[PDB]
């Protein structure tokens, strides 16, 4: 399954479907447009589960197949 | 204020996402892009209350269908949604109502039949008579239809929702 579990701002959640050849943006778009989120305003990172929730940050242009399978999160600036 | 844990389901292409976008952002979703799981929350003011509304919106097709069970557990109301084109849709709610009432083993729950699509008159499989008769066999279930695109009775499916939940 080429999916990414998303936790976004004011206790909400989205799962998407990755496409090779989409950027993490690209992935997320939809998402963060019908809850009114832009991107620029937002930080997105990855949860290290490894180090006990632990974010690590990562860039908006990442290869969204490279995050299969990965959780993020995305808070505001 | 208090929290609602409320949930949409149905079959795929009903418009449950549309429905929940609309009375979350007000904007109406045009395209098609198949749900796998989503939640929105939103504060809205119910018979003169501030009330706290998560919404689940659901897959229309499970892989695994035992998927449905955590979130009906958790759910505090449920939107059983059909499209008036589609006839099959209408004829899926009978298995999800079940499988509501056998998550909870309580034939009380706080839902509404709602049937979609309803500004697609042309093009109408499913009278309302019919919609109407299968949520009164259903015990006097709340019932309406709307329609994302015409905003017909959005606001509505979630504000009766809240209103049997505080009993
Ligand atoms: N004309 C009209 N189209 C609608 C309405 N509600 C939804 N649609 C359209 O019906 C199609 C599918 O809408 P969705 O909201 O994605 O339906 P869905 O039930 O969420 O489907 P899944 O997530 O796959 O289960 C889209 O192309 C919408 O634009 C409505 O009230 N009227
Ligand atoms: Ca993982
Ligand atoms: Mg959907």
């Amino acid at each position: 399954s080429n999916t990414i579990r998303v936790f976004l701002p004011n206790k909400q959640r989205t799962v998407v479907n990755v496409r090779n050849g989409m950027s993490l943006h690209d992935c997320l778009m939809k998402a963060l447009k019908v809850r009114g989120l832009q991107p620029e305003c937002c930080a997105v990172f990855r949860l290290l589960h490894e180090h006990k929730g632990k974010k690590a940050r990562l860039d908006w242009n990442t290869d969204a197949a490279s995050l299969i399978g990965e959780e993020l999160q995305v808070d505001f600036l | 204020m208090r929290e609602y844990k409320l949930v949409v389901l149905g079959s795929g292409g009903v418009g449950k996402s549309a429905l929940t976008v609309q009375f979350v952002q007000g904007i109406f979703v045009e395209k098609y892009d198949p749900t796998i799981e989503d939640s929105y929350r939103k504060q809205v003011e119910v018979d003169c209350q501030q009330c706290m509304l998560e919404i689940l919106d659901t897959a229309g097709t499970e892989q695994f269908t035992a998927m449905r069970d955590l979130y009906m557990k958790n759910g505090q109301g449920f939107a059983l949604v059909y499209s008036i084109t589609a006839q099959s849709t209408f004829n899926d709610l009978q298995d999800l109502r079940e499988q509501i009432l056998r998550v909870k083993d309580t034939e009380d729950v706080p839902m509404i039949l709602v049937g979609n699509k309803c500004d697609l008159e042309d093009e109408r499989v499913v009278g309302k008579e019919q919609g109407q008769n299968l949520a009164r066999q259903w015990c006097n279930c709340a019932f309406l239809e709307s329609s994302a695109k015409s905003k017909i009775n959005v606001n509505e499916i979630f504000y009766d929702l809240v209103r049997q939940i505080n009993r």
